[PDB]
């Protein structure tokens, strides 16, 4: 039933008698349930040091995964472009995902296109489906640029993309100067992060590789930004914002922000913004390149030191105190500009904020996940805050950067009861939430979940979620937020400490039994 | 606009295109006669996607483990292959349930095999088996495992149904396997037909021969209602208040034993025709089960639905009928006079998959709004047929329409509110237009049944008329 | 007792048992406690309609104000003026007040001076401590001003602070030169706001008064911009950035943003930035002077129409959608400057939010407190969002502020269920909230003993605070935060809708009961 | 640093002032000489401040509302003058309760007068009578009302006093006139005294004729302790281990009976003497009950303490106190084992109110720091010659500092750690020196007892070897 001046939606419609005792009687009647003690009984199991041992033992089973496939990443990283329409060779149940994902992560349009090979193109390959593809596609949508990359079926069929583009460009489906960057992009190796680097050296390949010629390192004084797979708006706006402050001429190669930010202003902008094609083609003349996110960027880095002769430097992502510093340390000897006092003002601003929000940050532990780069930035500003990151998990990380991490640990005392995981899941962090329970979870949406699996082993093992990282769908707007630089640092420190001070709220809120602790000063 | 206008507006569209994608899409497109019964003689359906028009559709895989076997909650689905097509479905879809997630139940976790190379070169049987053993091992409540395979099963040559036959008969287990690789077909379509089959080939015969189950002459299953922010509940109920026995739900808030449950049925309740018409046909040919279209948006299908379904049995049946529905009568007339005043004369287009697209326009049309323009994903030239006579006259009908012809038709035709999906919502509200998910219902809902029509009306409500919408232009422009 | 390893502070340390066996003891031999039956029996009683009744006829009793005392106005306009030295004539207790308020608030320094008159001033006055006082504090602190107010023993006493001012430059305490502008600030006339206004009026006065004669409203091309008692830094900042980015001359007269929020660099800065004195003897000369927040800046209006000759324009608090625009035309209007395309995209990037947002903004109901124009910006905000603002409390509100609150209700559908309420305390509020239940409050920090008391009925009753306004004293840093324009909209709005999808969350995280409604995608 | 730069560091620091305040200063800073036993050779103390040398102290007021009286749970306090001073108290002391708060207790809350135009004018004693009714209408479970004056009752010639006692008669309530004005006085300190006499004069004599309550030979009260983060209940668990009875305590989690019943009690135990002297001799003139004085702080001062309070007993208890001794050594010896080495040889700086600039020196000495500067806001000089004692030779000791002269002191000394209040905590930190605020705790605690010098060691600890420490100076400056 509905009383019509308060209408119920799901919650709390369900929870009227009708509707309850309704649901007893499908239970009992139908579903052959296990007896609740049992399910209980399980549950308790579920939380034990016993099943955790079972639970890491796993070599073909993953649960719940802090990873996607590569052509996601090939996605975002084309997106960054001038009029610029990702292109996904192959399967179009995959480009709907891709799109998807992203709508619900930014709450904007994510346009995106596929050819559409089917089981036929098994026995022929996907030639025809680019031929068409490409002339339908600039036709309909009318980019400047098409970006194209492979969904999974494309891969194990073998289609060759150079071949199939450059057969499109001689029979005159599309016009031979037309730009047609691409990469291969296997979901089957990597993750999403693999997709962007690999569709990023494709693009700088398509502009650069022929033309070399012609470049002089350090003719056109800029520095070149490469950002990497990154969801925050704030993040491509801080760095610009701070190399602007600086008066150092840069490129951002690949910049969605406009385009992942337009206005509601009546009409819909299929493009904004973005890197142009001309930043790509006169990149090698710039007196270097700084690599935002590394440990995703391997390939792109041998591409830019073996073609374009840049000496990238060995930076950090920029992130906390001591990253950032060392970020602006180096583009200010590159460019030859002094930091600005509006920087070393904000940097003090941050050191300020750390000094008076120290004493509830301290000693707390926090489980955290994401991409190998966020995760590492993430862990050592922890331990600028005084924090211990008790349980660091990278899905899709390796041996090589998990070697650095554990040094970055070796590094502080507050990194003693630290442990790193590579390749494991969400469900291998939730055994260690319970076994060796921290504070806080750092992580996506997907964290939701496990905080929800704390509470009901009961309030005292709760572990609160505390939303960094891709993908955000259960909160509006915090793609919005920074996690980069002194300001990333900032509201980085500003969401941890009200976090905790928001728990301590709860737990002290019982009358007569803890708001003897309910302070309002804090 | 005038079926001449409508069919200018379809032809202008069209100029855009390369001849090859223009003679295609022209086939696709339609201006509305409800005299018509046979859509083949107005437009195309079901056909392969144009290249590089940004179609809307998915593809089996998001059909078979998104749409059909996702939903039931007792089971563990695997998304075999790639780590890719199960994180992006992980939780998508609004499939509700109750259970105690990751002890009985499942459906909101994402179970992969996460193929790397070493599995594409030499195969994933292999894997399979052992990820089988690890599920029972963590597992150990779960009442069955589907396999559903994405794009490089069948390409590389795995066996799927030899490692589910033997370690099923290891475990007397029920192992499904799921041949729902999305390069198989056109759209999420094949996915349902294909999921379809699995629970004919693998599930629904377990108990053909044991007749313990104590039946009765009221016995009926909701056959393809997924539940979508409680559907199935918010129509279950009445079917119940009506007298009815709801043995089984098709999938939504499903348990596998209700679907092992449902060939000792009187009749099945087919909502959405789309998705579950083959196992209905199946059943009403092996069981002898009959089966019936119904539609529980809005009171007026509501009550239709309810009194058809009704005269299938009994006088006490038909007798609880007309209670129910004077229970209700005066919550949805309250609902009509608070909201249909708001909302009188709007125009609406939709865009959905398979059913909503023809099945929600009698909600509408109760509370005075109008549908100028419908279509559907992945629909089939019977589901057009039962179109054409829910549509106005001169109407416009898209299948399978492209992202440039949906924003060209906007424009042009200028709806009050639009309703369809995802991929739609962020394009249409930036250009000043009302927009409602009628997917996942923009995480409200439920829609069906009485209770759903008063969340549908408030939804359809709030967003039309919110402020916001006079705010777009700036005052100094 | 304490385990070293894990130290426990108050909470949970007085939960051990034998600490609770304790208390029980002291309690039960020594306290004479009411039975708790008694005690539920009255808290029951206390969130009637009956007890609402009651409550609402207090006459003489004020229970739990949301309002505070002129002189801290007076220190808070005064701060923001280059090298001055807020001074209050009067009662030294006073000022450590003063200060510990704002440091607890911006966790920043607070320089305020007292000159310490005591009970023996009642004779004769404190003509001596102001001599002393202003000479001791120029010699101590080097201000370049000091800006003189009251508390309200020299108020009562009735000591003439010109008269004090001009004798103490007669007789040599300080120069005849050096600026020592005043105001009487009697904390028994209106409020902290009330404060504000004076102070600033007797500023304006001091640098203006005598010099009309050569000035020329129009002559320097900039619009004054008056911002009265102003707690968050993000508003001085937004305000001079929009300003900025339109090319318009302006004059931000009380600018306190630099002295709070100097760095931590190794060194104490007691002044920092502010609005200089030459910018003073010039305002004048301005096209014309905005007042920021109109309903407590009377007196300082009727000085600047008066003296200045500057009509200042009818404009409400620029906050949310409309009154920005407006702010922005108006500016516009008078500076000629059209509005920058920045601005319009910025406008419609709020806008997009909006529209994102709508769907679990719509319907919902707050409580709400505040100062009049902060509190009536929130409320126009609020209906441009599809709220409800049904209890609106303005402790220091006046009746015709009420009738224009009245006024925009009136002008919305979404105002139908509201009342603005004046001269009524938190106390009142409480009531409010327990007998006509909203989903939220919007307040202070002293708004957290309200949603205690809400949880204490029942967890179905329970009214969460959102943290907006002055002073919070439980969350670190939210002074940096923006509530006006488009900027404060957008942070408004995102604090609104995840505070809303954050109790949903916690209200659907029931493990088999209420988590069918958990979704991961909002 | 020795006598001879101390000196000179104070000679510099005085140049900036004008002779007048120059000379008084000079008067109030001293070199410290545990030689010496009567400080009134070496400094001056609890004098008017001079104007405009932004001094720390605070007002009567803060020393009678804020102190003695705010903390009494079952009792409520008016704010009774304008709305300045009950707002800016309100909950700003962490004096901690048990109790249902606006129910049976009301120590957060802030009920005020709010005095306007007219109650200047015309007086505010039927505004009071008023407020009191309405004080018994609305919160009729609380157990007695305090009427704490600001500054313009006394001026304006308002009479509390009749108020009170016709109001209390009327009401058979006990209702406490407190003429605690700020302008009476120089700093708190005579708020305490005013304090204690109205809490002698219209409290402490209740049950002088009542012979009902059951003593015993151990009964104590607790003097002087506010309970500043569960502070008395730290302290009270130690002395009731020890065999002891804690009748009450004065005022942290202090109830009116409690208060009442202390003039049956064997011994009163003083914390803080400066506050709560003035009632000890009272009790030992008009009750003939001995005090004494005690110190909670670090393990030594605590283990004496313990000692000496029960040396005043019997065997049993004496007894007792080396069994709670023998309890706690591992716990202490623990903290100290993993905390001094971290903060051994550093040295601190203190500036506090009346007790705790000299009480906190032996926990300090406990974890091997130093304490190289003290003093104190209102101090008398009975409180520097239990200081002089208490502090190394040539230590600098300073009474009323101004802000400057603590600023300049703390450039020349740097410390490695301040102990201060919050109007100091944010200069001290932006200079980077470690800061912990020494009344509110920094919103930790407690700090008295075994269970205390954890927490202390804990936060002296986090502060001083903070990581942020090491990043006040950009790496290119
Ligand atoms: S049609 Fe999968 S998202 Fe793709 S590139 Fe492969 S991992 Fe990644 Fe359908 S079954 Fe899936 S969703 Fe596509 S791949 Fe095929
Ligand atoms: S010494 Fe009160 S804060 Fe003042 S101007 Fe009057 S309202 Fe405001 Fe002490 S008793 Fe109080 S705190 Fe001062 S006034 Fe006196
Ligand atoms: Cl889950
Ligand atoms: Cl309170
Ligand atoms: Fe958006
Ligand atoms: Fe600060
Ligand atoms: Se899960
Ligand atoms: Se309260």
């Amino acid at each position: 039933s509905q009383q019509v001046d308060k209408i119920k939606a799901s919650y709390p419609l369900f929870l009227d008698q009708d509707y309850k005792d309704m649901l007893a009687k499908k239970r009992d009647g139908f579903e052959e349930k296990y007896p609740q003690d049992k399910i209980d009984e399980v549950f308790q199991w579920t939380t034990t040091k016993e099943y955790q041992e079972l639970n890491f033992q796993r070599e073909a089973l993953t649960v719940n995964p802090a990873k996607a496939c590569q052509p996601l990443g090939a996605v975002l990283c084309a997106l960054g472009f001038e009029k610029t329409m990702p292109y996904v060779h192959g399967s179009q149940g995959c480009v709907a995902y891709f799109r998807s994902y992203f709508n619900r992560h930014f709450r904007e349009p994510v346009s995106c296109v596929s050819d559409s090979m089917t089981e036929d193109a098994a026995v022929f390959g996907g030639q025809q489906n680019m031929k068409d593809g490409l002339q339908n596609c600039k036709a309909t949508y009318k980019p400047d640029m098409i970006a194209v990359s492979t969904t999974c079926m494309a891969e194990v069929i073998g289609d060759d993309l150079n071949a199939f583009i450059n057969n499109s460009k001689k029979e005159g489906f599309i016009p031979d100067e037309f730009p047609v960057p691409f990469a291969h992009t296997p979901s089957f190796v990597g993750s999403h992060v693999t997709g962007w680097d690999n569709m990023f050296e494709g693009i700088a390949r398509y502009f650069t590789l022929k033309s070399m010629d012609d470049k002089v390192v350090g003719s056109n004084k800029k520095i070149n930004i490469v950002p990497g797979f990154e969801t925050y708006l704030g993040n491509f706006r801080v760095i610009k914002r701070m190399l602007s402050e600086m008066g150092v001429g840069y490129s951002l190669l690949s910049d969605p922000e406009e385009v992942l930010d337009t206005p509601a202003d009546g009409q819909f902008r299929m493009y904004a913004g973005g890197t142009t094609q001309e930043e790509m083609k006169d990149a090698p003349n710039a007196l270097n390149t700084v690599l935002l996110q590394p440990w995703h960027l391997e390939k792109t880095k041998k591409f830019v030191e073996g073609t374009w002769k840049h000496e990238v430097p060995k930076l950090n992502i920029p992130m906390g105190l001591d990253w950032t510093d060392e970020f602006l340390m180096k583009v200010s000897e590159i460019s030859g500009q002094p930091i600005p006092a509006s920087l070393t003002k904000e940097r003090g601003r941050l050191v300020d904020m750390m000094t008076d929000s120290h004493t509830w940050l301290h000693g707390k532990r926090f489980a955290l996940w994401g991409d190998p780069d966020f995760v590492m930035g993430l862990v050592k500003f922890l331990l600028e805050l005084g924090c211990e990151p008790v349980h660091i998990l990278c899905h899709n990380g390796n041996k090589r950067w998990k070697k650095a991490v554990d040094a970055i640990l070796a590094a502080s005392p507050y990194g003693k009861n630290a442990t790193v995981y590579i390749g494991k899941d969400l469900w291998h962090l939730r055994s260690l939430v319970f076994t060796d329970k921290p504070d806080f979870m750092i992580g996506n949406s997907y964290g939701k979940f496990i905080q929800r699996d704390t509470l009901h082993k009961g309030k005292e093992f709760e572990v609160p979620l505390i939303r960094i990282g891709f993908p955000i769908f259960d909160r509006h707007h915090l793609h919005r937020s920074t996690t980069l630089g002194y300001e990333g640092a900032m509201q980085i420190l500003t969401t941890l400490v009200n976090s905790i001070l928001e728990r301590l709220d709860e737990e002290t809120r019982g009358m007569q039994a803890t708001d003897y602790n309910h302070d309002l000063v804090r | 606009m005038s079926r001449e206008e409508v069919e200018s507006l379809i032809q202008e569209v069209l100029e855009v295109y390369p001849e090859k994608a223009r003679k295609d899409r022209n086939k696709h497109l339609a201006v509305n006669d409800p005299a018509v019964t046979q859509s083949k003689k107005c437009i195309i359906s079901n056909k392969k996607s144009q290249p590089g028009l940004m179609t809307i559709r998915g593809c089996a895989y998001a059909g078979s483990k998104g749409v059909v076997w996702g939903p039931i909650k007792d089971m563990i689905h695997i998304s075999h292959g790639p780590v890719g097509c199960g994180q992006y479905s992980r939780a998508g879809r609004r499939n509700y349930y109750i259970g105690t997630t990751g002890v009985n139940a499942f459906v909101t976790m994402n179970f992969t095999s996460d193929f790397q190379e070493k599995d594409i070169v030499f195969g994933g049987d292999k894997k399979l088996a052992k990820l089988i053993d690890e599920v029972e091992t963590l597992f150990p409540l779960n009442k069955g495992i589907s396999v559903q395979s994405e794009c490089p099963i069948g390409l590389i040559g795995d066996d799927i149904e030899s490692v589910s036959k033997v370690k099923g008969a290891e475990l007397s287990k029920t192992i499904v396997p799921v041949r729902c690789e999305g390069f198989r077909g056109v759209s999420q379509s094949l996915g349902h037909h294909i999921a379809n089959d699995a629970v004919r080939d693998w599930v629904l015969g377990k108990r053909d021969e044991d007749t313990t189950f104590a039946s009765t002459p009221y016995d009926v299953a909701i056959i393809g209602d997924y539940n979508i922010g409680g559907d199935a509940w918010s129509s279950r109920i009445l079917l119940e208040e009506m007298g009815l026995r709801c043995v089984a739900q098709w999938s939504g808030d499903g348990s596998i034993s209700e679907i092992e449950l449902t060939p000792k049925v009187k009749l099945n309740l087919v909502h959405c025709y789309r998705s579950m018409n083959y196992i209905s046909r199946h059943m009403e040919e092996k069981y002898g089960i009959p089966w019936m279209e119904y539609n529980f948006f809005g009171p007026t299908k509501t009550i239709e639905s309810l009194r058809a379904i009704a005269a299938k049995f009994d006088e006490s049946i038909q007798k609880k009928c007309e209670e129910v529905i004077a229970k209700y009568k005066p919550e949805w007339e309250a609902v009509v006079a608070k909201y249909r005043p708001r909302l009188e004369g709007k125009r609406v287009m939709l865009y959905i998959g398979g059913l909503r697209p023809r099945h929600v326009i009698g909600a509408y049309e109760d509370l005075g709004m109008e549908v100028v323009g419908t279509g559907y994903e992945f629909a089939h030239n019977d589901d057009y047929d039962r179109t054409m006579k829910e549509m106005g006259d001169s109407t416009l009908l898209y299948d399978d329409v492209t992202g440039y012809e949906f924003e060209e038709f906007v424009k042009r035709i200028k709806p009050d509110l639009i309703g369809s999906g995802i991929k739609e919502k962020f394009i249409f509200q930036k250009m000043g237009i009302p927009f409602r998910q009628m997917h996942s219902w923009d995480y409200s809902g439920p829609y069906h049944g009485f209770d759903g029509f008063a969340i549908f009306a408030r939804d359809m409500d709030m967003t039309l008329n919110n402020p916001c919408w006079k705010k777009l232009q700036a005052p100094w422009e």
